């Protein structure tokens, strides 16, 4: 789904078809260059998304004071610190699912057990 | 204790209050309401201490809700909504990837990337600065030396008018299309609900004026009154004498 | 007169590229300074990755002399730095536009990009921060009949200094001829 | 320290040589590495000009071959005050830089940058070893254009307009096969073959 | 009077909606009093300032612009976001100018030498650090109140502000001399203005000793500040009610209104 | 505000749109030819009692 540029010339390659061989041959628009495309797959539109609760970690989260900070150890290495802290994503619908991010074995884990 | 801070004008005592507005020159967003062309907006507004009031407002607008994906912009004196590969052309940047390196960080990420390729293909036409120079916005005023508009006076455009903080002088291009690809990243991010709608109650982006910008706004227009009559009189003097 | 095309001998040139701080930069853009005088001193690593200023003691210690090299950018592509000197002194095809092609030499390709900073350990620096911090019916006749001959629409504000004489005269006598 | 390294302190530029000179510095953008005088069909002519119809604008082989072959003011104005030195440096960048070859199969087109053109100074080893200081006066940035068989504005300017719900994506492909157009190398070809 | 001195006025327009500014917002805090308001049409937009509330008359930002250049950012000429994926974005009045690889480090060095006192306190500075982004804020209108600073390490063991006994003993002594100031107490770093817009970097203790150690009435471990008195969020006639916490709040909204029409005396001369 | 507004910003929104002349040289040709008439006017410092 990603968009690949021309190694000659970073442009925006665009799907053309071969007239015969049948076969999506990504031409650049700027030079002469081609390359075969590995799936059929184009084009992608995906109405629906749920995404977006966890990301935006640095490696020092609990360098900030303001984090609440609470006492369910890390699955991994068993340290009882931790920082909690809801989700990234904010939607009309998003849930109360929570993250646990902990600071010895540097990992986020989640308290849902559905 | 009389400690008080007022003016004595033909024996009455008085006081000015302080007057309040939205921070200029900070980014916000807005979401228009469904029936209207435009969902996600933004604004900057201007003040450069004070000349000529330097209003200079600006907003990049968006359209449909489907496949009317497009993302046009408006600046004076264009009156027509101009896409904006079209502005990062004549701004100086032709290779499509590194305007999509000016516009979004994370290259993992492809949403933006599907909401940008159809503001790509409406800039899959115009392939150099001055061909998308060309583009009239006309508005005002006439035309001087030229074809049917002059780059040169394009170029004057984008130097002394746009965006009237980083730079106005001449030569600071890629800072204002760094900063036009920041605006472009906080709008497809409240048009993509990973982030929220601002808010236009909070304290801190509004400010408070008081009797310093006061006085200065109106001694700047009062002065401006003053030259136009130095410049007075100065033509009047075809006869002697230098008074 | 001389060649219109460019020095190519100078172009294989590794070149290091310097900022600097205000204060420094402004001694180091002196031109009554700059005539070949040797002012500091450099040491390197064998394996690099610490380069360190001895600046010598010309500053007179109101800067330090201690800095160290921030190598930036180590590998450095396509820069290149030129010289020029003026000169010694469908197809239509415009060989003066007014251009002023000049005696121009490319002289060198950067390869090292750095940055002299000065090293806050030093006394002398951090004074710097708070510096910051701180800061006659008949003859007139035949001349007139002479001045027609000269030009046919003769000015009147041009007849006056041909004639220097009383206007009311003039005007009398110009209105017996022609206009 | 012991000597592993190439010590020697500055030696400075002529001041007798440093009256008239303007020494900038100049950036391609592209990843790829270029070198010119591997590059280009040389002779080289860098010139300030206009870039008006520069795809229009002939070739140096081509006007070498076609000379082979011919072979009441109001009395009252205001100049509101504007710095000197601003003035000099919009009318020098009035017209841009370019340097191309002689054949026109690569042309590059310069613009200027002013972010951080006063800090700069140049460690240029000499033959010897030695390390003149020669402080920076602009940098500039080329890039090239053209190489690629550039379109026309007012055609543009339909394909722009609603007459299309979408365009062609070959719809260039077609241009060139054409002919409407061509690159600047393939019309100095064309030229030189005539 | 002094009331009337310290007054704000803002324009909306005719009707207007609810939730745009007419009513009041939790921003809203140790700045402006949530009692003083006039009636009647225009309840909600005259508002009255805080007592130690304090306005921004600006500072020019050039040294700050250097002093940043001089101390490590890469100017954005040649920035590119593959190189560096992660830095943090600097910002002066909403104006790019650097983005800079270590952040902590110049966040902590702005704030000790705004402490030292070579930076006008008036300038702000927010880490929003969930974003990887920088804010300096310098110009006039700003508004600001200021706190008890904290170090969170301390040899005595677990967290405390910085202030002791000796200090506010010689202030006493000051007073009744009849040669410290608050200036003289600002100087070496013991309070800090805090703006209305760095907050949300901040924990805040209501008491001196709320959770500082680790029937009347009914009353984290990361605190950096403490208020100087939870009382001084009021204003000037919300000063005169007396145990103000103990009424119903439109009663003290009758009575900010009514003390601006009471009698007695107004000067001596 | 006050006391910042009298100590600062004058002289800066003086010395901002100072400067004001108007030098005729002859504004034909010849006039022989003439003199670059330098009417210059501008604000020094500034003061106030
Ligand atoms: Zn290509
Ligand atoms: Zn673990």
């Amino acid at each position: 789904t990603t968009f690949r540029f021309c190694r000659d010339c970073n442009n925006m390659l665009y799907p053309r078809e071969d007239k015969e061989n049948n076969r999506l041959l990504f031409e650049c628009r700027t030079c002469s260059y081609v390359e075969e495309a590995g799936s059929p797959l184009v084009y992608r539109h995906e109405l629906i998304t749920n995404i977006g609760e966890t990301a935006g970690v640095v490696q020092d989260i609990g360098s900030d004071p303001t984090l609440p900070r609470s006492d369910r150890e890390c699955p991994k290495c068993h340290s009882r610190e931790n920082v909690f802290f809801q989700s990234q994503q904010r939607r009309k619908d998003t849930s109360m699912v929570l993250f646990f991010v902990c600071l010895s074995c540097s990992h986020i884990f989640t308290s849902d057990q559905k | 204790f009389d400690m008080g801070g007022y003016f004595i004008i033909n024996g009455s005592e008085k006081v000015l209050i302080a007057q309040e507005r939205s921070a200029g020159n900070i980014v916000q967003v807005f979401k228009k309401a469904a029936p209207s062309p435009i969902s996600h907006v933004a604004e900057i507004r201007s003040a450069l201490e004070k000349g000529s009031r330097f209003i200079s407002t600006l907003q990049v607008k968006l359209y449909g809700r489907s496949s009317a994906r497009t993302i046009k912009a408006t600046l004076p004196y264009i009156k027509q909504d101009i896409p904006i590969v079209i502005i990062f052309r004549a701004l100086g940047i032709i290779p499509d990837g590194e305007i999509l390196e000016h516009i979004c960080y994370d290259v993992n990420d492809w949403q933006m990337l599907e909401m940008l390729k159809p503001c790509v293909e409406d800039g899959f036409v115009i392939q150099d600065r001055e061909t998308a120079l060309d583009f009239i916005g006309r508005r005002g005023t006439a035309l001087g030396i030229k074809k049917e508009k002059r780059i040169q006076y394009a170029k004057d455009i984008l130097q002394k008018e746009f965006l009237p903080h980083i730079t106005q002088l001449e030569g600071f291009e890629s800072r204002k299309a760094f900063f036009l690809g920041y605006m472009i990243n906080r709008l497809l991010l409240c048009a993509l609900d990973r982030k929220d709608q601002d808010d236009r109650d909070h304290f801190g982006k509004k400010r408070l004026d008081l009797a310093g910008p006061l006085l200065a706004q109106l001694f700047k227009t009062l002065f401006k009154k003053l030259t136009k009559d130095i410049f007075r009189y100065m033509q009047r003097t075809v006869e002697e004498a230098h008074d | 007169e001389e060649s219109l095309d460019l020095d190519l001998e100078r172009s294989n040139r590794q070149v290091w590229l310097v900022r600097l701080p205000m204060f420094l930069a402004e001694k180091w853009r002196d031109r009554n300074n700059l005539h070949g005088q040797e002012l500091g001193k450099i040491r390197i690593n064998k394996d690099g990755s610490k380069i360190t200023l001895l600046l010598n003691e010309n500053d007179n210690d109101s800067i330090p002399h201690e800095y160290d090299l921030e190598l930036t950018k180590k590998v450095v592509e396509n820069e290149y730095v030129f010289t020029e000197q003026n000169l010694k002194k469908r197809d239509r095809y415009i060989p003066y536009v007014k251009t002023i092609p000049k005696k121009t030499a490319i002289v060198g390709t950067v390869c090292h990009e750095c940055q002299v900073m000065p090293s806050m350990n030093d006394p002398n620096y951090h004074k710097i921060v708070e510096q910051r911090r701180n800061i006659p019916k008949k003859e007139i006749l035949d001349y007139l009949f002479k001045l027609f001959d000269e030009y046919d629409y003769w000015s009147l504000k041009g007849l006056k200094e041909r004639t220097r004489q009383p206007e009311a005269h003039l005007k009398e006598c110009l209105d017996k001829v022609a206009t | 320290d012991p000597n592993e390294y190439n010590e020697f302190p500055l030696r400075a530029i002529p001041k007798e040589d440093l009256e008239n000179m303007r020494t900038h510095l100049l950036k391609f953008q592209s990843k790829k590495k270029i070198n010119p005088v591997t590059d280009f069909h040389l002779p080289v002519r860098l010139h300030r000009k206009d870039t008006r119809n520069l795809q229009f604008q002939l070739t140096r082989a081509e006007i070498v071959q076609r000379q082979k072959e011919i072979s009441l003011r109001r009395k009252t104005r205001q100049l509101k005050v504007l710095d000197e030195n601003a003035k000099k440096l919009r009318f020098e960048e009035f017209y841009p830089w370019v340097m191309e070859d002689f054949d026109g199969y690569n042309t590059w087109v310069g613009s200027y940058e002013a972010g951080n053109s006063d800090s700069y100074v140049l460690l240029s080893v000499e033959d010897d070893g030695s390390f003149t200081m020669i402080p920076a006066d602009k940098v500039y940035k080329f890039t090239a254009r053209n190489k690629y068989a550039t379109l026309t504005i007012d055609e543009a300017e339909k394909r722009m307009d609603k007459k299309s719900g979408e365009v062609p994506r070959w719809l260039m492909k077609h241009l060139d096969n054409i002919g409407t157009t061509t690159t600047r190398y393939d019309r100095t070809r064309r030229k030189l073959k005539a | 009077t002094l009331s009337h001195l310290r007054r704000t006025n803002t324009p909306i327009g005719r009707d207007g909606k609810l939730a745009k500014p007419r009513q009041l917002h939790n921003t809203h805090w140790g700045l402006v009093c949530p009692a003083e308001t006039p009636e009647g049409q225009a309840c909600g937009l005259v508002k009255n300032l805080s007592l130690m509330s304090c306005i921004s008359v600006g500072t020019d930002p050039m040294p700050i612009i250097t002093f940043l250049s001089e101390w490590g950012m890469e100017p954005l000429e040649d920035y590119v976001p593959h190189q560096s994926p992660d830095a943090t974005r600097v910002f002066v009045n909403g104006v790019w100018h650097g983005v800079h690889r270590n952040p902590a480090r110049l966040m902590e060095t702005l704030r000790t030498l705004r402490r030292k006192g070579d930076i006008n306190p008036e300038v702000s500075m927010i880490r929003d650090i969930r974003e990887k982004e920088l804010k300096i804020f310098t110009d006039a209108g700003r508004v600001y109140r200021p706190l008890f600073i904290v170090e969170d390490d301390e040899s005595l063991g677990h967290k405390e502000l910085k202030v002791r006994k000796g200090h506010i003993a010689k202030l006493m002594a000051t007073e009744y001399q009849d040669e410290y100031t608050w200036s003289s107490l600002l100087n070496e770093g013991l309070v800090e203005y805090i703006d209305a817009e760095e907050e949300e970097s901040i924990l805040i203790a209501m008491q001196p000793e709320d959770l500082e150690p680790a029937a009347k009435r009914i009353r984290a471990t990361t605190f950096t500040h403490c208020e100087i008195h939870p009382s001084m969020i009021l204003g000037v006639a919300a000063s005169i009610i007396p145990f103000p916490d103990h009424n119903q709040s439109p009663r003290n909204t009758y009575q900010s209104a009514m003390g601006k029409q009471a009698m007695g005396v107004f000067l001596t001369n | 505000s006050f006391n910042q507004f009298v100590d600062y910003t004058l002289q800066d929104i003086i010395c901002e749109d100072s400067t004001l002349i108007l030098e005729q040289l002859a504004q034909h040709t010849t006039e022989s030819d003439n003199i670059s008439r330098k009417y210059e006017i501008s604000f020094g410092k500034i003061y106030v009692t």
